[PDB]
RNA sequence: AAGCGCGCGUAGGUGGUUCAGCAAGUUGGAUGUGAAAUCCCCGGGCUCAACCUGGGAACUGCAUCCAAAACUACUGAGCUAGAGUACGGUAGAGGGUGGUGGAAUUUCCUGGAAGGAACACCAGUGGCGAAGGCGACCACCUGGACUGAUACUGACACUGAGGUGCGAAAGCGUGGGGAGCAAACAGGAUUAGAUACCCUGGUAGUCCACGCCGUAAACGAUGUCGACUAGCCGUUGGGAUCCUUGAGAUCUUAGUGGCGCAGCUAACGCGAUAAGUCGACCGCCUGGGGAGUACGGCCGCAAGGUUAAAACUCAAAUGAAUUGACGGGGGCCCGCACA
């Protein structure tokens, strides 16, 4: 069966990055709409697309750069076996800090930069670089 | 130039079956139409117009180019609206090692160089099977009688065929421009021209349009 | 299967709003029915253990929607426990 | 080297979906400590270094306390996608019982009488079942999926150590049968010899009822399950689209196959039935021998099986691939090599 919602969404576009395919469809929950919300701020995505009918749906309108898109991979660290709840001195700088390492919080569910300045730690969800 | 009543005529809508396709060509399907699929008739008009503009840029610029339209049906245009272009060209059995064993083959041109005293005289059984051979080089080397070193772009007819001649461009870094069919990959070539190339009469529609621009580009300087 | 008389006579106590067939009233309770009646083609064919697979494969899901009354309804499954000549 | 042969499923691990609540895990700060020593830096001293201490740093830890509510558990009301059922319709060597068959062949005898066994064609990179497995004809009591939709359930979920059934054939039980072959053998021809392949002969066996063994080159040498990432060509079952006469295209699915990119791979090659990208879980592996063997436990009437070691011993065994050589390997060709 499938036994994780979100990790089942990042599986799902990195295949579309390696394929010619842009409007990504699946069903969505409001936990893989919160993810969606952080990372079209970061410039990597665009216009998440709630469907807002029975059966709600997620349009990640993802962009591409010319050839090689924007997202090389995204890693899940948390997954829901060993799910790495972790610390605000532990945060992790995933490549120099050019990963912006989102993490849910009790505030938001957020980047790493935001989590230090304004520290809660938690779920480190994953890659996003 | 641009007009759709020569664009129409012969053979460019026309492409390869729905048998036979790879769907990187997939962008350039203009509906389906009796299992065979359609050079997309509208962004065709944007590409053949660089066709022109990138081809005239550079010979106001000194280059030149190569012709390969490497294909039995198509090396009889390939002769001729070649020979009205300045360019090098080969249109029979492109020698795998062009542009790559070039220093080699740099020194395989010559044979009429090396027989300037008998070619004009007539040293008879053992200068036949030398004349005799005297278009083995000219079989290949037909417009490489010019070369100056290695070649600065590179104008293609045939991906599906000839796909090495594209590996051999790409592995130098020479701008690659050429028709591609709904049958190969529109990959490898740095800009597309989508374009049908099996029909006879629908090949110099843009060998009749490099004719036009090649002394389009030479007038500038 | 069951009979073609009987499949659609046993839905007639199992109502309960009566276009349900799909509360564990009718999964149990159909399924029940299948349990004693083909009992009889194990005492002639006891030498094909296919068709009682599919006994153990339902005696457990009927066990399995026993198990999900046993925390959202303890109330309507004394209908179940109480009645059908069951344990 | 390593997927139990596969199931049902106990604890357990993890768990679609929404609001609200809790504050156990999670997050921050507060306070007591986490002894001193040791260590880590700054030092002070031995004339210098050890050594010696002073100062702190460190001690990722522990409970208590208040603050937080994105996510998890838990709690409650739900939501219909997962999963199930009410309705036919076929497809189908599912599987079993009893019969009815035919030709050979075999065995008799004057073409008939007699009984065993597997059922040419239909046969299919076909179906069916979790798996093992399974085809003459015929009824009879019975499975699970598919699909066409229409109804309803409200995660009831998948996986699962133990646990529990069920698993090809030679077997040996406990009773019968009886053709061919043939395990067991006798010779015949053969070789230093047959104890061998060839030759003449035949009981156990396959069959039946119950029961036991639980073995495998159980092999697709690929655990089950779901999700998603170019294709293209046959082929199986439904269904709908289709100008329609189907000679049939297209589409739609659930199986069964070919070839191929992206992809992975040590390579062979896999390639939406993954051997990719992943996720939950399970079984399994740690150099080759010793060894799946001893000993102990369990099961069997026995043959044995299942769980499963070290002592010793060797620096290598192994995997795919390449060159050369070799071949009582094939295929072409050359030469008095063959007349």
């Amino acid at each position: 069966s499938m036994q994780d919602p979100l990790a089942d969404m990042l599986t799902r576009i990195r295949n579309a990055q390696m394929a010619e395919k842009t409007v990504v469809s699946m069903p969505s929950s409001k936990l893989k709409a919160a993810v969606a919300k952080v990372l079209k701020d970061e410039g990597y995505i665009a216009d998440f697309q709630i469907s807002s009918e029975v059966k709600p749906q997620l349009s990640i309108e993802l962009k591409y750069f010319e050839g090689k898109p924007v997202i090389e991979e995204v890693k899940r660290i948390s997954r829901p076996g060993l799910r790495q709840y972790k610390s605000v001195e532990q945060l992790p700088a995933v490549r120099g800090g050019l990963g912006v390492s989102i993490v849910s919080t009790n505030k938001g569910v957020m980047t790493d930069r935001a989590a230090r300045a304004a520290g809660v730690g938690g779920e480190v969800l994953c890659t996003v670089f | 130039q641009v007009n759709m009543r020569d664009m129409l005529k012969a053979g460019v809508h026309f492409g390869h079956q729905t048998r036979y396709w790879n769907p990187k060509m997939g962008k350039f399907i203009f509906g389906a139409r009796n299992k065979i699929h359609i050079i997309n008739l509208e962004k065709t008009l944007p590409m053949f117009n660089e066709a022109l503009t990138f081809v005239e840029r550079l010979a106001a610029g000194k280059n030149k180019i190569l012709f390969v339209g490497t294909k039995r049906s198509a090396g009889k245009i390939v002769r001729e609206e070649a020979a009205r272009c300045g360019m090098p060209y080969v249109d029979h059995r492109w020698l795998g090692g062009m542009l790559t064993n070039y220093k080699t083959i740099r020194q395989s041109i010559k044979r009429l160089r090396d027989l300037e005293t008998q070619s004009q005289d007539g040293t008879k059984k053992e200068a036949l099977m030398r004349s005799r051979d005297l278009e083995k080089l000219e079989r290949s080397l037909g417009g490489i009688k010019d070369m100056g070193g290695l070649p600065d772009a590179l104008f293609v007819i045939d991906v599906d065929h000839e796909r090495i001649a594209i590996t051999e461009a790409n592995k130098l870094g020479i701008p690659v421009i050429g028709v591609v069919d709904t049958n190969s990959s529109p990959e490898g070539v740095d800009y597309v021209i989508p374009g049908n190339d099996d029909a006879i009469r629908a090949v110099q529609l843009y060998l009749n349009s490099m004719a036009e621009a090649v002394i389009r580009g030479k007038q500038g300087a | 299967a069951l009979s073609v008389e009987e499949k659609a006579q046993i839905v007639n106590e199992y109502k309960q709003a009566e276009g349900d067939t799909g509360s564990p009233e009718v999964q149990v309770a159909l399924l029940s029915a299948n349990i004693n009646k083909l009992q009889d083609h194990f005492k002639a064919n006891g030498k094909d253990h296919h068709s009682r697979r599919g006994l153990i494969r339902m005696v457990n899901q009927r066990r399995k929607l026993l198990d999900y009354l046993k925390g959202k309804d303890v109330s309507r499954y004394t209908a179940l426990i109480g009645r059908l000549g069951l344990r």
